[PDB]
């Protein structure tokens, strides 16, 4: 009777759909559970649409009946007045006025414009990485934790001593040392607005578009009460300014200068704390590296023996390794290696076991993995160059 | 009324906590 | 052979009609006893509710260590066996059954995973990134929930009269019982603090401290009887003004004990009729909590006489819902037997019928999974009166369907459709039932639906949805849910009547900083805890009417929620009850179900040293074959022996 049961189950599903709502996703429609037609009719008959304009000037701002010069974007500019439901103080000379049609007056104050590209940068889903997934950089974790979390968690211990906590960090180190890993850990552990930015995301085709979105990013952060920004791969736009003779890097230098002025200029930067992740901290501009903008430069040097042993432990926690581990032997056997190298060694040990069709990875498998990842791949390593860099 | 109840509770809860202390002392002595 | 049999019998028991479940359980128990798997036999006996068989198996067990681990399991489930004075280590087994040393073990896990630093309500609120008596009540509630079972805090353990006086009216009771729940689980040395508070000139404060004593003794079992004394001394003669704190504290303190002395002390205060309807309801509730599952003729009879005696308008008035609730708690999970009570209630009164009948029926068929019963409930749901029976009926579908991992999700779908096609009362109730069907079990459809309907226009549906989402997150402090609750606080910043619920959800989510679980079931997803389900059903039936009970003056039911507070624990012990920190791996569930493949293989390996704070649905197995576990399933406290075969 099994097939009869499945046939009945699917027929029942088909009937439930046919009588409740089946398929409406072509025109992005919703399931009919949350369909408040009674409310939406009153919405369309009682809430008139409002065209978004900008209040340019307030003629006769005194208590006398004022007049506001609005500029309905790309439509027209008008002299208008406020709705009797809107208080005069709720509207300034730069807010998005939000005026109705038909004697453009039914006002709703409206926040600053944010580019969709910039606003699609807040970290909504927090990374699944924690501070316990980072090993061999205890002091770096402590310093980064201080700077980014501790003021945002217990500000009393800072205002008691009257200290301004450092607001700005530069995580710098060779390719694969825990820079982006620690950024993800900070994003996961932080209760605040985390905004990730990628140096390549500030390269835009039209002059003044990189600086424009830097300004928008920082002013959105300012609108939010407690914000951590994280410029990863900051090498992209952050580079020492050189005159040249053909105007090279003028646009990227302009957006970098906008970032500089936003970090520390003729303005209180706000409650924004910034991270700069890089593996070439020798191109960054001296102004960018000034401790008024990057206060707490942190070096993610290649882990020492203890750090490598800890990283091996971390990456082999969930593996099916055998009794005797000798991860200390592995750490001494693969010096001047990165956490990326170590995780690859663990993965290759697991794959050697899988290829042999075993369910237990042994010390011989780990030694083969070290030979494959550290010795054979030694010619593709980035450390010999990026340690100089 | 209220004072009588309070004194009753005082003396009797002292007795109760004393009994609990004896119980814990017996447990520790066993341990 | 063994695996085939046992697994098929367990699954079929969960997935089979009523008449065959008992016989399948009998043969499963027989196979376990034949193959000499005593802990499995005990688990089957408990899930059968066969105290006689439980005693028989436990006494037949002649191994001291296995008997002690059985005692741990039975204490976690909640039962106080009256063992005779001739067994393997009588005193140790009896105290393990009584569940003492739980305070020390909980503190030890806290120290191993340092969480002893107090968290004030403002710390969880995080207002620095985003009133009056209502806010004081909410702050006290969340403080208590977060610092439950630690005996530590920063509001009340420090200067506490300031907090008490900042709280107003019933906020006094709220704060006092919040302190009680902070000192919960064997801080009976805290009788000192709660006594030097109840030595007070304020009636609310004194009664709240009495409730604090009761709740501290809740779950605890001490042969000194540290509750009956206080509770009787206060509740003997003053049965006119409030009495709710005292009665509720007694009930919460003793619960599954089912001690005739406390039964016969609670019955007369209910039957006197000189105590307000609130006291009568709370007394029936306390009787039910004390006797969660007995078929107790005395309790049943007194409830019937109370329902008959109370006037028609009194029954109309709320807080009468707790009398049939007490009767159901008495007839908890007993199944068909209730026919006599059902007929009696049917002949009692016409309009109160639907309510009392449905409540007792659902509370008796809890976990049965009777599809025909749920069909009767759904027909009652379809028939719209043009409501209280409607809400208790939706709660009934939840309560009866929280037994199968498939029926549970399908009942979630049914609840979604119920909200879609429902009426005011139906929609108001659905969130409570949808919380019951999943407690301390974050699920990314339950959370989404509750979050969506928190914003709903209906304020009471919003209340229930927010409390339900907090319930789902209970004891599982989660970044996503905490951020969601903070966002909801921002949303309902001005609305105090809803921001109180939002704050309550925040605290209940961060329960114990994250150590506990309000889920009624335990062990390995099929072991109903009668005390825990009684507490949860109490809280949710009270919430069925949220404005006049919780938002009014009856949050002692929120404090009764404590009846279901049990820890998510994996502490390991030596043969002589000593800590054994041992590497243990964790994961959720994986296997190949061929024939009867056991779902015991875990893939999310995460090596830990016990104590380990495992989450909902994660099975933790040993890291190495150096110790053998006496219990086949590693939940709660365990005793691990040294494998004589080889390290
Ligand atoms: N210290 C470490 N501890 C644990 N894992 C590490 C560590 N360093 C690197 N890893 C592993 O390497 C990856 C993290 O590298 P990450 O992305 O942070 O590098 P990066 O330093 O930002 O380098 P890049 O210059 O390539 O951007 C993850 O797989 C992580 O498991
Ligand atoms: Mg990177």
């Amino acid at each position: 009777q099994i097939k009869q049961v499945e046939d009945d189950i699917q027929q029942l599903l088909k009937k439930i759909n046919e009588l409740t709502g089946i398929k409406e996703s072509d025109t992005g429609l919703a399931p009919p559970a949350l369909w408040d037609l009674a409310a939406d009719k009153q919405t369309l008959q009682s809430e008139q649409p409002l065209q978004v304009a900008r209040c340019t000037k307030i003629i006769n701002a005194d208590s006398e009946d004022p007049k506001y010069i609005i500029n309905v974007k790309q439509f027209a500019k008008f002299v208008v007045d406020l709705s009797d439901q809107v208080a005069p103080t709720d509207i300034e000379e730069g807010m998005r006025v939000g005026v109705d049609r038909n004697k453009y007056q039914i006002h709703i104050p409206l926040p600053p414009k944010i580019d969709p590209t910039v606003t699609m940068m807040q970290v909504e889903e927090k990374p699944d990485v924690t501070y316990s997934d980072v090993g061999g950089c205890k002091e770096q974790i402590e310093k980064l934790r201080e700077v980014v979390e501790t003021p945002l968690l217990h500000p009393e211990r800072f205002v008691n001593l009257g200290i301004e906590p450092p607001k700005g960090v530069l995580l710098f180190g060779p390719p694969g040392t825990g820079k982006t890993l620690c950024a993800r850990a900070v994003a996961n552990r932080t209760d605040a607005c985390f905004i990730r930015v990628i140096g390549s995301e500030l390269v835009q085709k039209y002059v003044g578009e990189g600086a424009r979105m830097v300004r928008e990013l920082f002013e959105m952060a300012r609108t939010k009460k407690a914000c951590l920004i994280f410029f990863d791969e900051i090498d992209a736009i952050g580079g020492a300014r050189f005159d040249d003779g053909a105007g090279g890097d003028n646009e990227v230098q302009r957006t970098m200068l906008e970032l500089i002025n936003q970090l520390d200029g003729f303005d209180p930067r706000g409650n924004i704390k910034v991270l700069m992740a890089t593996n070439r901290p020798d191109t960054l501009d001296p102004a960018l590296m000034r401790p008024g903008r990057l206060d707490r430069k942190i070096e993610f040097s290649l882990p020492d023996l203890e750090g490598r042993t800890h990283i091996f432990k971390i990456h082999a926690r969930s593996m099916s390794v055998e009794r005797d581990i000798r991860f200390e032997l592995l750490a001494r056997l693969c010096p001047n290696s990165t956490g990326a190298e170590i995780r690859s060694v663990c993965t290759e040990a697991g794959m050697f076991a899988i290829r042999a069709r075993r369910k237990i990875a042994t010390e011989k498998d780990f030694l083969e993995a070290v030979n494959k990842v550290i010795k054979s791949y030694a010619k593709f390593s980035a450390t010999p160059r990026y340690m100089t860099y | 009324l209220r004072q009588t109840e309070n004194r009753a509770t005082r003396c009797k809860v002292e007795r109760l906590q004393l009994l609990l202390q004896q119980k814990r002392l017996r447990r520790k002595a066993r341990r | 052979a063994y695996a085939k049999v046992c697994l098929y019998l367990t699954s079929c028991v969960n997935y089979v009609p009523e008449p065959e479940n008992s016989a399948l359980l009998r043969c499963a128990l027989g196979v376990f006893r034949k193959f000499s798997r005593f802990p499995e036999a005990l688990r089957l006996a408990l899930m059968l509710n066969d105290m006689e068989l439980v005693e028989d198996i436990f006494t037949s067990c002649k191994d001291v260590v296995v008997q002690k681990q059985m005692a741990f399991m039975l204490g976690r489930h909640g039962v106080f066996l009256e063992l005779s004075e001739d067994v393997e280590e009588y005193e140790d087994l009896t105290e393990i059954m009584s569940n003492v040393q739980l305070n020390s073990n909980f503190l030890a896990l806290a120290r191993e995973l340092d969480i002893m630093e107090p968290k004030v309500p403002d710390d969880i609120y995080k207002t620095h990134l985003e009133d009056s008596a209502r806010m004081n009540l909410a702050s006290s509630f969340v403080n208590g929930f977060v610092n439950a079972a630690f005996g530590q805090d920063k509001l009340l353990t420090d200067d506490g009269n300031k907090w008490l006086y900042k709280n107003k009216d019933h906020g006094m009771l709220s704060a006092a019982a919040s302190l009680g729940m902070i000192l919960l689980w064997d801080v009976d040395g805290g009788l000192t603090q709660i006594d030097k508070y109840l030595y007070s000139s304020e009636d609310y404060i004194k009664s709240g401290a009495l409730l604090a004593c009761g709740i501290v003794n809740s779950g605890v079992r001490n042969e000194c009887d540290p509750a009956l004394a206080l509770l009787s001394d206060y509740v003997l003669h003053n049965s006119n003004t409030m009495r709710l704190g005292s009665i509720f504290g007694l009930g919460l303190a003793y619960a599954g004990s089912n001690r005739e002395d406390v039964l016969t002390l609670l019955l007369p205060v209910m039957g006197d009729s000189k105590s307000s309807m609130e006291v009568a309801g709370v007394t029936a509730l306390a009787c039910g909590m004390i006797a969660v599952g007995s078929c107790n003729g005395d309790v049943t009879s007194t409830i019937l006489q109370t329902i008959m005696e109370k006037s028609e308008t009194e029954l109309k008035d709320t807080y009468a819902r707790w009398l049939p609730l007490g009767l159901g708690l008495n007839h908890l999970g007993k199944g068909e037997a209730i026919e006599a009570i059902l007929a009696a209630l049917e002949v009692v009164s016409e309009p109160f019928r639907s309510f009392a009948n449905t409540l007792v029926d659902v509370c008796a068929y809890a976990g049965s999974g009777n599809v025909l019963k749920v069909q009767q409930l759904l027909h009652i749901c379809s028939e719209h009166f043009d409501g209280a029976h409607q809400g208790v009926a939706v709660l009934g579908i939840a309560l009866i369907a929280m037994g199968e991992e498939i029926g549970a999700e399908m009942a979630l779908r049914t609840f979604g459709h119920l909200l879609r096609y429902g009426e005011p009362t139906l929609r108001r109730a659905v969130p409570l039932a949808l919380a019951l069907i999943s407690v301390s079990n974050p699920r990314l459809n339950i959370l989404d639906t509750l979050s969506k309907f928190s914003h709903d226009a209906d304020p009471e549906v919003s209340y229930n949805s927010i409390f339900a989402m907090g319930m789902v997150g209970s004891g599982t402090n989660n970044a996503r849910l905490a951020a969601m609750l903070r966002q909801l606080a921002q949303y309902h910043a001005k609305d105090p009547n809803n921001l109180f619920m939002v704050r309550l959800a925040q605290g209940l989510t961060h329960l114990g900083k994250g150590t506990l679980t309000l889920c009624p079931y335990h062990s390995d997803r099929q072991l109903m805890s009668q005390v825990a389900v009684a507490g949860l059903l109490t809280v949710l039936v009270s919430f069925l009417d949220v404005r006049n009970i919780i938002l009014g003056k009856s949050h002692y039911v929120l404090y009764g929620l404590v009846a279901a507070m049990q820890p998510r624990m994996l502490v390991t012990f030596d043969e002589e009850l000593r800590p054994l920190p041992v590497s243990v791996r964790v994961g959720q569930a994986v296997d190949v179900v061929g024939q009867a493949g056991k779902p015991k293989t875990i893939t999310g390996f995460q090596t830990h040293t016990t104590p380990v704070l495992l989450a909902h649905g994660e099975r933790a197995e040993l890291a190495t074959e150096e110790f053998l576990p006496v219990t086949p399933i590693l939940e709660g406290f365990v005793i691990l022996r040294k494998n004589p075969n080889y390290d």
